RNA sequence: GUCGGUCCUAACCCGACCCGUAACUCGGCGUCGGGGAAAGGGAAACGGGUUUAUAUUCCCGUACCGCGGUGGUAGGUGCGGC
RNA sequence: GAGUACCGUCGGUCGGAUAUCCGGCGGGAAGCUGGGAGGCAUCGGCUCCCAACCCUAAAUACGUCCCGAGACCGAUAGCGAA
RNA sequence: GCCCCGGCGAGGCGCAGGCAGCCGUCGAACCGGGGAUGCCCGAAUGGGACCUCCCGCGGCUUGCCGCACUCCCAGUCGGGAGGGGGAACGCGGGGAAUUGAAACAUCUUAGUACCCGCAGGAAAAGAAAGCAAAAGCGAUGCCGUUAGUAGGGGCGACCGAAAGCGGCACAGGGCAAACUGAACCCCGGGCCGAAAGGUUCGGGGGAUGUGGUGUUGUAGGGCCCGCGGAGGAGCCCUGGGGGC
């Protein structure tokens, strides 16, 4: 219906999975050092390279 | 699973065993989504051990 | 025809001459090759020079006719290099051959000599 | 593709369970590089059943989902019980 | 024998039988392609003196090049007047070396040994180029050429180690006058030649 | 399998051979081949229901296309009309 | 060991100046009773050499890497980046 | 993260201070050496790319190998080479303007920046058709001086060497031809061997010259007379000791 190419689809799927917050057990294991990482992307703010 | 126990046997038993282990791995990965949370890792590594030893038996 | 050919010989000679070459091998003495032949003329040992016509580049055999006339040694042409080599006992071809010390083929030579003298003059 | 290398997971969701008990259908997560022939053979050799229909889709997590309809001589619920669920 | 007479015939073509043969040959060579492999050399004395043997691995090629100098493309930005010339320029490589590079470009697995002049037109010059296969066993066995399979000898013609390149680099002079050609042109700030 | 892409060519583009250039990842080139349209040309499916979220894609009903078989027949060796 | 040595002319280049090297165009040898150089050309002496074919280590340059050391900086410094 | 051989000697499971668990004394983790697996694109090479995905040929038995372009050897079988990458250093070509000259045109900036091509762990050079001058030296390359000198130059601004001398390091060999004329080289198979390499059948080259000879200054070589016939230095490692 909207007609994507398969490889573009797979790249968009990876970009989708990448986008979540740090797990809680990681903060605990690290003693509150790793609490945010450089790739939180929102679909209205920062656009990807298609 | 240990390589000495894997080296006593024939390629056909090795094949039967890989089939069985792959079926177990699929079932476990299905329930995991629902007591030893390392079953998946040890099954993986066992399949690998079997494949290595089968290849080295053939190359002979 | 190339420019180093100065007359057109008929087949029967060429047929006579190959024999003379084949013969003098089985019996007498033969020089094979333009270098071996050219030295035999410069020295005065040859009774007959035999020359092919399928030679390219012409540079290789273009110096013989004028060099023979000087030393007054006769020469006849043949059409093939590959036959001229086989007759002389070679797996490879040859562009020039010289008869020296002819044995059992004397009175072919002296006849081949006469027919080509008028065919030159 | 080699059978016994095709299937990765069974799915157990509301949709999948509904299909099990309404349309005699199973639902598997499968290798991306597999075709419908391969999927059919995998299922038939791993579970000793006969297959009627296979349909496929690629998800937006990058995985291949297969819907498999068995012939009515076999029940999907017995194989479902043979699996964890 | 037989080599001096070739030498003497080619020492001045006009004055011998080679002139007419070359006229006909040129008629034909003008039809041929720019680079063409041939079976036997045209000048055997000169080839065997520059190194040519009748064995497997030796290849002979004829190359045609256009005569004269070069014309520069038009400058698009501003130039000073000493920097404006277009028409009266000559290449610092010779036409021989240019021909060798063309042949090398068309035979990518071989190496150039040397070359010799084989004729001239009003529009064209013709050179013959000798090439060697370094990875052939005859070559790897004959110790007069077997050096040519070493590491330091690929791209020979492109780096200027053939005799035409040496001449154009000025390496046929040794003493007074040659101060700025050794060991390289780059070594003396490009100031030689 | 039936919707669109996977076929065809358009204007146009590219490679090889060939020619030029001190040379090239540069400039050309008739021919040979290859590409180039999700609104041009171009085989075949409709209605109703079902889900929290898909449906001419699942289910029910009733259809069509291509390929490949099986078995019969028209015909090969048959007719009606100025 | 020939379109070579050499002459003339044009363009570039060099500290090379009437005496640097490179290339193009027009001419063009001797060749062992032979040939070349000696800072304008030429003549005669004397001195030194044999081009136009090929290979060749060591002493030298560099550090995208590794090792050691330091009157170097010490988180706005120090590599842009602890 | 899988296997093996050695070492170490009890804990281990990356940055990374968690919940559950597992591996290890049948020698792990870790260290040294060696193997296996190794998706797609990419020189990208069976054929095509508006989306790192698609579409085929064969032949053997799904499971398997092969199928690009340019060239060499060949030859209707096959055996080989090249392509791309690399900080700085290296070789060969093409080649500006700002600027200074207190303007500017010869000059300078500069054979610089940048562009094109070609190699390696180093590259390039290299064994006098030389340097010198009443004496002599003796292949190349690098260091210090020669020297801001000879010399170039709107003789302006500016540019700019070498020989020699003192040192580091050392090394010299081969073709073409004359004379000889197949006495020669390569590939495969049958044998012998640790091997240097011999010997046999079948093929490819080669008289348009394979191999032998021979490589220099009034000289060297060839041929020609002759007396002499220490090529024996290298290579293979059943053996062997030492040392790193």
């Amino acid at each position: 219906a909207r007609n994507k190419p398969f490889a573009k689809k797979l790249r968009l799927a990876k970009a989708a999975k990448q986008n979540r917050r740090v797990p809680v057990w990681v903060i605990v294991k690290t003693n509150r050092k790793v609490i945010t990482h450089p790739k939180r992307r929102h679909w209205r703010r920062t656009k990807l390279k298609e | 699973m240990k390589p000495s126990e894997i080296r006593e046997m024939s390629i056909e038993e090795i094949d039967k065993k890989i089939r069985e282990l792959r079926l177990e791995l699929a079932k476990e990965r299905g329930v995991l989504t629902m007591e030893n949370p390392m079953v998946i890792r040890n099954l993986r590594r066992d399949i690998a051990r079997l494949l290595t030893i089968k290849r080295e038996k053939l190359r002979e | 025809k190339p420019s180093y050919v100065k007359f057109e010989v008929p087949q029967e000679l060429a047929e006579k001459a190959l024999e003379a070459v084949e013969i003098a091998r089985d019996t007498g003495r033969i020089r094979k090759g333009t270098n071996e032949t050219t030295k035999a003329v410069e020295r005065g040992q040859a009774k007959l020079v035999i020359i092919a016509e399928d030679v390219d580049p012409e540079e290789i055999v273009a110096h013989l006719p004028p060099l023979c006339e000087e030393k007054e040694i006769p020469y006849v042409y043949v059409p093939s290099k590959k036959e001229l080599g086989a007759a002389a006992g070679l797996e490879v071809p040859a562009a020039s051959v010289a008869i020296i010390e002819p044995g059992k083929a004397r009175e072919l030579v002296e006849d081949i000599a006469m027919k080509v003298k008028e065919l030159m003059k | 593709m080699d059978p016994y290398k095709v299937i990765i997971r069974p799915l157990v969701t509301e949709k999948a369970v509904s299909l099990i008990e309404r349309e005699n259908k199973l639902t598997f997560i499968v290798d991306r590089r597999a075709t419908k022939q391969d999927i059919k053979r995998a299922v038939e050799e791993m579970f000793n059943v006969k297959v009627a229909k296979v349909n496929t889709l690629v998800t937006m997590k990058g995985e291949k989902k297969a819907y498999v309809k068995l012939k009515p001589e076999y029940d999907a619920s017995e194989i479902a019980a043979r699996l964890g669920l | 024998g037989m080599y001096k007479y070739i030498r003497e015939a080619w020492k001045s073509p006009k004055k011998s039988y080679v002139g007419e043969l070359l006229k006909k040959r040129m008629i034909q060579w003008r039809r041929d392609p720019v680079v063409k492999r041939i079976e036997r050399p045209t000048r055997l004395d000169r080839a065997r003196s520059l190194g040519y043997q009748a064995k497997q691995g030796y290849v002979v090629v004829r190359v045609r090049v256009r005569r004269g100098g070069r014309k520069r493309p038009r400058w698009k930005g501003g130039r000073k007047p000493s920097k404006m010339g277009m028409v009266k320029y000559s290449p610092k490589k010779s036409l021989q070396w240019i021909a060798e590079e063309k042949a090398a470009r068309k035979f990518p697995n071989l190496e150039v040994l040397n070359s010799y002049w084989v004729g001239e037109d009003g529009m064209y010059k013709w050179f013959e180029v000798i090439m060697v296969d370094p990875h052939h066993p005859v070559i790897k066995s004959d110790p007069k050429i077997a050096w040519i399979a070493g590491k330091a000898h690929k791209g020979r013609v492109f780096r200027g180690l053939t005799s035409a390149g040496k001449r154009s680099r000025g390496l046929l002079n040794k003493g007074k006058g040659a101060e700025k050609v050794r060991p390289s042109i780059r070594a003396h700030q490009g100031k030689g030649k």
